[PDB]
RNA sequence: AGCGAG
């Protein structure tokens, strides 16, 4: 009991650079 | 419907929050994957109108821990549902064990296009409704439905609106010319749905008879007509089954309907009986509630010679008291005659409550109809608790005389509760022994996977199959469903040089049975695991039929896992009752354990020289060669020589292994002195025996696959050449 | 209230599977039962009630020249469907002769009345025999069972059998749950209507429709400003 | 059961595992060798037959 | 032909269409991997033309690949060559 | 989580514990129930968890020795006189002489009627014995059973298991916010209460002065005064309330020992777990199949079954070391839509709704290198609601204690007066347990002749089998104490009421009754009691002599053809309710050693697909669903990533890699100079 | 009975005999 | 055939309960028309209940007001027992006063013009010396049963305490079907239905608005 | 440590 939006999000936003 | 489980929508929302932000980004609704999820986390209106759409055609893996079975993980069609439960067709439960009464079950998302077409084809509810284990079905109408069936069906003679030949003041009044007319009649109180009455059937098949007889041959039914003395309900009923069905016109008691949803699956096509399935549900649903079974103490008769029975009784225990007062017997002796003659009065006033009760008694009804519940509970609901287990397994000589009706004094109940608490406790930790019996049955025969469709071998195992009577009859063996069926034939079937009747290589169903005892045969050669010829894994025809499919197996199927399975499910099941014969006699014989009292057996034919030793039995075996006379001495006088046609009579001529004593016999040696036949006929013999004493079906064959994965190897003493122990 | 539309899906030409939705959380049940139950017992129809075959008196084990006895007689004539304009009881006369079958379309209709089948069976008459039939007609509402004769010298001859006036002879009734989720559970109301070749079943549902409607504007009329 | 016990035997007779097993496979996460994980239904090739490809 | 109207999950029958293959296995993977087909062909559309085609069949309200894979296994259209 | 669960986790005998035995070496032996229990431990109520018979009960009256023994009270007959010193024995001393059983024919003078009675020996064995020869009788019935089982009415027909489970569940019902007394009981509804320590109990004799709802000040005799304090919406150890409502008024003149106000489930002093509902007994739509029980929607409406579940929210600012924490509106940047609940402290305000994903308490953590604070605040959790009850706060300035480092703390109660919802579990007094399968609308649902709709329907198909036709005696005396009756004494009594005590003859409607454990309604009096019923209203008695009457069915209309069996059974609300049950996970944490999905509704989890599924999935051959619920569902760190982008952008899914468990597993291998190695050429 | 409390409902009983000890 | 068209007779027991004879009904139909008539009542008869309150010195229904021997809950579950009948759909709002000792009664709310409360003595709370009582509520127009709307849900503020509506002026219906079948057939069903509403409107006003909606839901399906 | 389902 010890601790994938932005890792999708940077590839999403070198896209949306792209 | 079957097919479908409902989905709470704050669960399905969650779970297909990938999907619902593809579907509402494109269309709109929001301007990207961020904007969608703040949307879903929002759980904003319009969510709910683009996940009703991006749920359909999406299967979900249902799954209820222990997954005892293979049937314990099921594919269901998800449809949105309020609420915060998840809506499970009650058909299903007996697959998964489940009874609402607050049990957890896990969703599954199966992703990947590979994995939704498992879902969908594979492991789909409706195309799994015969259990692996022995192939009787389980998605069956059971427990509420078959009580509704159970009073839609039957035949009451006296109700309202029977069939009279009445002449001269009226003609029969008891006829109908369609059951359109007979509802109609039925909505007023003119007719009851269980009366015999006269109707014109022109949309289901004749039974067998009336059909080959009035249209000889071939005569189709979906447009033509026919009478039928039947009820009512009945005709209710057969319209639920397909359209080519014959008329069964019975009592639908729970083994008809196992009969019927078995003969429906056997040759009707999956979608079929799914539907027949969903239409027997709703119709059971539907009649139970009119069928007003309910429970009331106006409806739990004591039988009304109980005093003087129990009085007569217990007048008979003082006596034999008064006996063990004068010392005429020893304490063991007086507590084994108690036991006995209380059992009988136990007997005693279950038949005279049994007589008692009138069929339409709703306590009776449930029981008979075989809804639910053995006959015993409802003798001790109003009867006698009878004897009452002493916590060590005796037997506590009171016993209780007080029915639950007219309620327990104290002592009584305090007497219970040992029994009560043992079964828990005994439940508790037989259901561990059963997990680990399972782990090491699916360790075992893991690698058993049908892998060739054909052996082309010769070999194969023999079935009795209705062996002959003494005075000369066909008598059916009892166990042919679980040895018999669903093999291939390793032969060709030929009665005093006749005809071929049965082909080989041909799978072998109740036609071919019914065609074999017609004929007069009972020895049958079969293919069977034990003979497979195989390298890697059995194959196809050796193993023959696959009970959830009911057609050959494919070759793909991993039969070692479901041999496992089906045989450790019916685990926590089996109680207790020194050589061991409950679950642990199992486990003693898979595990190849020494039993306890190794019962020795013969080795060599000839007469026996019996003599009662001083406290053992001294036995010499003549042998019918210049064999050794083999002698056993040190054998305990307690235990019982075999019985057989006599207490092995001096003198008898038991063949080479023939078990001498009455006990248990050691597989290592049968298979030493009779060879690996013998030892895997009996091996599946004993397992059989235990599984059957609580009348579990389960067929051999998963027992065959263990067997086969137990004798594989073999142990050498010539080390030839090649670096071998 | 999203407005309850109806709509209709033949399967036969005198079989229909209507549709009605989205309705009232609960009113579905309302709806299907009321229907079903008008529609089986609201709309007037006729159906031979009595019959007298020539040389029945006493004996009712067949009648002589026909292979159809007695009870194949009866239990047809209740299939006949017949339509009648005349409220009071009508009386219907029946004569065949020679090998052949004896049909519906035989028996002659007066004014007032039609037979919407004349070709169905009735019976078989051979060897030159002779068939002399009467029958009563008579219109109602819903399945009356046979009266039993009063005056046993008054119907020498006459021989009552159940009447099945209703003209529809099927209708059954399921609910569903379209739209449960922004709708919150409305209910659709699903009917299979099976009705007699006299009327269509759109007829049948509009005539119940009708019926009912007054039947409850009866009650309307108690307070016309009512909410 | 016994991993200490296979493990050292293992390791002192050099043996090698060739993941032929259900079990194996589920536990290295790749294909089990039952059911559709076999080469012959693992290995089908799908392709519209020519009608279709006319029909497009 | 003596079946009720399948509806939903259960649309295709699944009798019939084990009639196309020897065994519901091969079934599966024939649907699943015309489904994956149609899944690129779907995402790649928006480039030029490319070796993957279909759907033969005419697809219904945003149906699921796997839907329009086992309606064209059923109609006959498709071909399967085993390992 | 009620009154009768902490009185019953007192008195409680843990036979597990340091010094004891444990569960591995806990035979079947030491579990069961040695004759020597009677009176000194509970037979019925024990866990059904790994630990039947681990853990038992006191009996009501056992007492405990110095020594650490068991005592029970005795009566000592002396040659046939049942006299009045009460003597404790212990097993020992039991053992020696010869006890009879508590109920028996005792003729009104200690002396015995029949020749001979049921009597317990040396070794527990039961026997017949001559009447001279006893020397101790028990002191009363009920002896043997703790204070949770000595509710159960009817318990002297029910089989051990059902009472069991029932005692066992009595101590699990949430407190309802009327809890109304039930309409039968036992003699323990009263002495339970006052000894579980809910209701305040007058001190000393007096008279009112001063009642609020805060507290009741209270005149002594004597000059003097005193104020009692009352605990409104605390909560409960397990989340439920524990409010105190006052049942007295200024003018009242309060008697020592007198019951001043309820507790959480108590009504005027008795004990009050759950509501008496209008129950029928047919299967009704197969809605209630197997166990399943159909609830009116009344009971949402009139709000009869309702609870108060109240939660607990802390969170605490600290000092590191770059920085100090402190709470307050200037949340790093986010939408003004999410501060209109904060007060100026930062704060949640009192009595604002909060919902999931609304902020609690704001939060700004020194950011220190790569604003100065990045966003912490605590969020309340998925799928929780309500109103905020109250806020608790702690601060360094104020001198107060806290751990080091915490400059302040904060707690946030959040309260949600959580329904009845399908899918939760109802249970009586008697095992008969069951989720709430269908809540119908009040319109459709069997009414009785006058049009009183049922409030719930249980399955036929459970009572038999499960041999605890006890609540349906329980819900037929229900019935005759909710409708009163009148015995005619226009020759006489009858009978079947000869034994029946006075004050019992006659009985107005709602008349709450007691049935003892194990001395109590017999069938006959039960019997005779229906026979005669006042009528309700009209000149009509709905129930006949059998207890069944005739139910319309409210789905059609038509009457039910044969008579239900309809009356009033006690039933409790059980603390497993579905709100805090229910969970889906997409996408949440991963545990560190292995990066597997963590598991428990606490956090987000996933559901553990164990061994026993797998062996289902190899035998159903489904190889690429295992495959992908094994290695791109948990384990595959490159793979999840990539398959959940594949889904938001709608590709095909990949293929499943190496799982990283099994990279882990090859490590530990490797770190154990175990040189395990790969290769596939 | 009596209860010996003193604000206990007048819940009756049917108890049959008579208890020496109160719990 | 008949043809005799049914009728509608009434038999007031009291101002609240009262019966409605329809007769001659056809054969096996009483049953389905008072069944039909009664699920009406029960579900869809408009009617008014308090739909908010709100009191000076709370801020949630979790709390006590001083003085007062009930708390807050209480006396919403207290007043959910109120009658009241609105001729305006608007959420019109009442005040409610009262200082020092005593109890508080409806009697004592100040409905504005066109609501009314129609049952004055029913018992909310006591008030003592210390006593202060001001609490105003909302009630607006509606059917069926509705549960409490959040605050959050419209602009309302901290101070709102939503409560669940019960708008449903029905109390209890049944009815009976006492057929005659005399033996020449001439059978008819004579529905007697038994209303009961809890004094918001008199039955008679109940029935006829369950008869309008039924007749404009059945006249969907005639066209 | 306690508990729910089998
Ligand atoms: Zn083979």
């Amino acid at each position: 009991f010890i601790e994938a939006v932005d890792a999708v999000s940077f590839t999403l936003l070198q896209d949306q650079l792209q | 419907k079957l097919h479908q489980c409902g989905l709470p929508k704050l669960m399905a929302l969650e779970l297909f929050k990938p999907f619902v932000m593809k579907r509402l980004v494109d269309l709109n609704h929001a301007q990207n994957i961020k904007s969608a999820k703040r949307m879903v986390e929002r759980q904003r209106p319009q969510v709910w109108d683009v996940l009703e759409e991006v749920i359909a055609e999406h299967p979900v893996l249902l799954n209820r821990a222990p997954t005892l079975h293979r049937l314990g993980i099921q594919a269901f069609e998800p449809m949105l549902v309020e609420g915060k439960a998840i809506q499970l067709h009650p058909l299903v439960c007996e697959a998964f064990n489940a009874d609402f009464d607050g049990d957890q079950m896990a969703v599954h998302l199966p992703l990947s296009a590979e994995a939704q077409a498992e879902a969908r084809i594979l492991m789909l509810s409706s195309n799994n409704i015969l259990s692996p284990a022995s192939g009787r079905p389980l998605a069956m109408p059971r427990l509420d439905m078959v009580t509704g069936l159970y009073y839609l069906t039957t035949e009451v003679p006296g109700d309202t609106g029977e069939y009279q030949p009445a002449s001269g003041d009226h003609p029969e009044t008891g006829v109908y010319s369609s059951p359109a007319e007979a509802i109609m009649a039925a909505d007023r109180g003119v007719l009851s749905v269980r009366a015999k009455i006269k109707v014109r059937l022109t949309q289901l098949r004749p039974p067998v008879e009336i059909e080959a007889e009035l249209f000889g041959h071939s005569g189709w039914q979906p447009g033509d007509a026919w009478m039928a003395e039947t009820t009512l309900g009945r005709v209710m009923f057969n319209e639920l089954l397909p359209l080519g069905y014959p008329f069964v016109n019975k009592q639908m008691h729970k083994k008809v309907q196992a009969a019927i949803i078995n003969d429906l699956a056997e040759r009707y096509p999956m979608i079929v009986v799914a539907q027949t399935v969903d239409k027997l549900k709703d119709a059971g649903f539907y009649w139970a509630t009119r069928s007003g079974v309910t429970v009331s103490m106006a409806d739990v008769l004591v039988p009304p010679r109980k005093k003087e029975i129990l009085d007569h009784y217990e007048e008979r225990a003082d006596k034999v008291e008064k006996q063990f007062q004068r010392g005429a017997l020893n304490h063991d002796e007086r507590n084994e005659a108690l036991v006995e003659i209380w059992k009988e009065a136990t007997d005693e006033v279950g038949q005279a409550l049994r007589e008692h009760y009138p069929d339409d008694n709703p306590i009776i009804t449930i029981v008979d109809s075989g809804a639910t519940g053995n006959f015993t509970q409802t003798r001790t609901l109003a009867g006698m608790k009878g004897l009452v287990t002493n916590p060590k397994g005796e037997f506590i000589p009171r016993p209780v005389k007080s029915s639950f009706r007219e309620g327990l004094t104290v002592l009584e109940y305090f007497i219970n509760t040992h029994g009560a608490r043992k079964g828990l406790a005994d439940t508790a930790l037989r259901t561990a022994d059963s997990g680990y019996l399972t782990r090491r049955l699916v360790d075992v025969s893991q690698d058993v996977i049908v892998r060739e469709h054909d052996c082309q071998t010769e070999r194969g195992i023999v079935v009795e199959l209705a062996e002959r009577a003494p005075d000369g009859t066909l008598i059916r063996d009892p166990y042919i469903e679980t040895s018999a069926y669903a093999r291939t034939l390793g032969t060709d079937a030929v009665d005093e040089a006749g005809n071929v009747i049965v082909e080989r290589g041909q799978d072998l169903g109740d036609p071919e049975i019914d065609a074999l005892l017609a004929a007069g045969i009972t020895q049958v050669k079969v293919r069977s695991v034990l003979t497979c010829a195989t390298s890697t894994g059995v194959c196809a025809t050796c193993y023959g039929r696959s009970m959830a499919t009911g057609k050959l197996v494919d070759i793909g199927e991993a039969v070692g896992i479901v041999a496992a399975q089906s045989i450790g499910e019916p685990g926590t099941q089996l109680t207790m009752r020194d050589i061991t014969g409950g679950l642990p006699r199992v486990q003693e014989l898979f595990e190849a354990r020494v039993p306890r009292g190794k019962a020795p057996i013969a080795d060599v034919t000839g007469r026996v020289r019996l003599e009662d030793g001083e406290r053992f039995y001294k036995i010499t075996i003549v042998p019918d060669d210049g064999g050794e006379e083999v002698v056993y001495d040190k054998i305990s006088k307690r235990q019982r020589l075999r019985v057989f046609k006599r207490v092995l009579s001096d003198g008898d001529h038991v063949e080479v292994g023939q078990q001498l004593m009455e006990g248990s016999a050691d597989p290592h040696e049968v298979l030493r002195v009779q060879g690996p036949r013998e030892v895997q006929i009996h091996l599946v013999r004993e397992v059989q025996e235990v599984y059957r004493a609580q009348g579990v079906s389960i067929h051999d064959k998963h027992i065959e696959v263990i067997v086969r994965q137990m004798l594989r190897r073999v142990t050498i003493i010539d080390s030839g050449s090649t670096e071998f122990l | 209230s999203q407005r309850p539309t109806l709509s209709e899906d033949v399967l036969t030409d005198n079989r229909s599977q209507f549709v009605i939705e989205p309705l009232e959380p609960g009113f579905g049940y309302t709806l299907g039962n009321s229907l079903r139950r008008t529609l089986l017992s609201s709309i007037p129809g006729a159906a031979v009630t009595s019959i007298r075959i020539d040389g029945v008196l006493h004996e009712f084990t067949t009648v002589p020249g026909v292979k159809e006895d007695v009870t194949e007689i009866i239990l047809n004539l209740k299939s006949l469907v017949v339509s009648s304009e005349e409220d009071e009881p009508v009386t219907m006369y029946l004569r065949k002769q020679g090998p052949g079958e004896v049909t519906a379309g035989d028996i002659v209709p007066p004014a007032g009345v039609t037979v919407h089948n004349p070709g169905m069976h009735i019976a078989t008459l051979n060897d030159k025999g002779k068939l002399e039939v009467e029958l009563v007609v008579e219109r109602g509402r819903g399945y009356v069972p046979a009266v039993q004769n009063r005056a046993s010298g008054a119907e020498i001859g006459r021989i009552p059998v159940d009447s099945i006036y209703s003209p529809v002879l099927k209708v059954t009734y399921k609910v569903d749950a379209t739209r449960v989720e922004q709708r919150t559970d409305f209910d659709k109301l699903i009917l299979d209507v099976e009705t007699k070749n006299s009327i269509s079943p759109r007829d049948a549902l509009a005539s119940a429709g009708k019926t009912l409607v007054e039947l409850f504007g009866l009650a309307r009329e108690l307070n016309v400003e009512a909410e | 059961q016994e991993t200490t016990r296979v493990l050292t035997d293992a390791a002192i007779n050099c043996r090698s595992d060739k993941l032929n097993g259900l079990k194996e496979n589920v536990i290295i996460g790749k294909l089990i060798p039952a059911g559709t994980g076999i080469n012959r239904y693992r290995n089908i090739a799908v392709q519209p037959t020519e009608e279709a490809r006319a029909a497009a | 032909g003596g079946y009720d109207t399948p509806l939903g999950i259960t649309n295709p029958p699944i009798d019939e269409l084990l009639d196309r293959v020897s065994s519901k296995y091969a079934l599966v993977i024939y649907a699943a991997k015309r489904a994956r087909q149609i899944n690129d062909y779907y995402n790649q559309l928006g480039e030029g033309i490319l070796e993957y085609v279909g759907p033969l069949v005419e697809p219904g309200l945003q149906e699921k690949p796997l839907s329009i894979a086992l309606r064209e296994i059923h109609a006959d259209l498709l071909e399967h060559t085993e390992g | 989580n009620n009154p009768l669960s902490g009185l019953t986790h007192k008195r409680r005998l843990s036979a597990l514990g340091p010094g004891g035995l444990s569960r591995e070496r806990a035979g079947l032996e030491v579990r069961d129930v040695h004759p020597s229990h009677y009176g000194r431990m509970c037979p019925i109520e024990t866990p059904e968890g790994p630990n039947i018979g681990l853990i038992g009960s006191l009996s009501v009256y056992a007492r405990v020795n110095p020594f650490g023994f068991i005592e029970t009270p005795y009566r000592k007959v002396v040659d046939g006189v049942v006299s009045d010193e009460i003597v404790y024995l212990t097993a020992d001393e039991e053992d020696r002489h010869v006890v009879a059983q508590a109920n028996s024919p005792i003729d009104a003078d200690g002396r015995f009627v029949e020749p001979r009675v049921l009597v317990r020996r040396k070794a527990g064995e039961v026997e017949y014995v001559p009447s001279s020869e006893v020397d101790y009788m028990d002191v009363s019935p009920r002896q043997m059973v703790s204070v949770a089982t000595a509710m159960i009415p009817f318990l002297e027909h029910d089989d051990a298991n059902r009472a069991l489970m029932g005692a066992n569940m009595q101590r699990q019902a949430v407190p309802l916010v009327r809890s109304e007394a039930p309409l039968v009981g036992t003699g323990m509804e009263l002495r339970a209460a006052i000894d579980a320590g809910d209701v305040v109990v007058a001190e000393e004799s007096g008279v009112i002065e001063e009642v609020s709802a805060d507290y009741i000040t209270v005149m002594h005799d004597n000059g003097t005064r005193r104020t009692y304090r009352m605990r409104k919406f605390a909560r409960s150890n397990h989340g439920t309330c524990a409010n105190q409502c006052p049942i007295v008024d200024a003018g009242d003149r309060v008697e020592a020992g007198q019951v001043i106000a309820d507790g959480p489930c108590t009504d005027d002093g008795e004990m009050a777990l759950g509501k008496n509902l209008l129950v029928a007994i047919m299967p009704w739509e197969g809605h209630n199949y197997e166990d399943a029980i159909i609830l009116s929607n009344r009971l949402v409406e009139e709000d009869v079954l309702t609870s108060i579940h109240i939660e607990e929210h802390e969170i605490d600012a600290r000092d590191t070391k770059l920085g100090a924490e402190e709470i307050t509106r200037d949340i790093p940047n986010i939408s003004d839509e999410v501060l209109a609940d904060l007060d100026e402290r930062g704060i949640v305000r009192i009595g604002a709704e909060v919902r999931d994903g609304d902020i609690l308490v704001g939060k700004v953590t020194p950011k220190g290198e790569t604003r100065e604070v990045r966003d912490t605040s605590l969020k309340v959790p998925h799928g929780e609601s309500g109103k905020v009850i109250g806020i608790r706060v702690f601060s360094r300035e104020d001198e107060d204690e806290l751990p080091a480092g915490v400059n302040e703390l904060v707690r946030v109660y959040v309260a949600q007066k959580r329904k009845i919802s399908d899918g939760d579990k109802l249970a009586g007094r008697h095992g008969n347990k069951g989720v709430i399968g269908k809540i119908l609308p009040v319109e459709d649902m069997p009414f009785l002749a006058d049009g009183t709709p049922v409030d719930i329907i249980l399955n036929t198909h459970g009572v038999p089998r499960r041999m605890n036709i006890g609540q349906i005696l329980e819900t037929h005396l229900g019935w005759c104490a909710h409708s009163g009756w009148k015995v005619d004494a226009a020759k006489g009594v009858p009978d079947w009421a000869a034994r029946l005590p006075d004050e019992l003859l006659e009985a107005q409607p709602n008349a709450i009754v007691s049935t003892p454990v194990f001395d109590g309604a017999q069938e006959a009096e039960l019997q005779g009691l229906l026979s005669c019923t006042l009528p309700n209203r009209d000149g009509d008695v709905l129930v006949d002599a059998d207890g069944k009457a005739m139910l319309f069915d409210g789905r059609s209309g038509e009457p039910f053809p044969y008579p239900v069996t309809v009356g009033y059974m006690y039933i409790m609300k059980l603390h497993h309710l579905v709100d805090d049950k229910i969970h889906a996970r997409s996408t949440g944490p991963y545990s560190m050693i292995t990066q597997q999905p963590l598991g428990g509704k606490a956090q987000f989890g996933g559901q553990r697909f164990g061994e026993m599924e797998c062996w289902a999935m190899q035998a159903y051959g489904a190889a690429y669903t295992l495959q992908e619920l094994l290695t791109i569902k948990s384990d595959d760190t490159v793979g999840r990533v990539k398959v959940y982008e594949a889904i938001v952008k709608g590709e095909n899914i990949p293929e499943p890699g190496i799982p990283e468990s099994f990279k882990v597993l090859l490590k530990e291998l490797q770190s154990l100079c175990l040189n395990v190695e790969v290769l596939s050429s | 009975s009596n209860n010996s409390v003193p604000g206990a409902p007048n819940r009756v009983s049917f108890a049959k005999l008579r208890e020496p000890l109160e719990v």
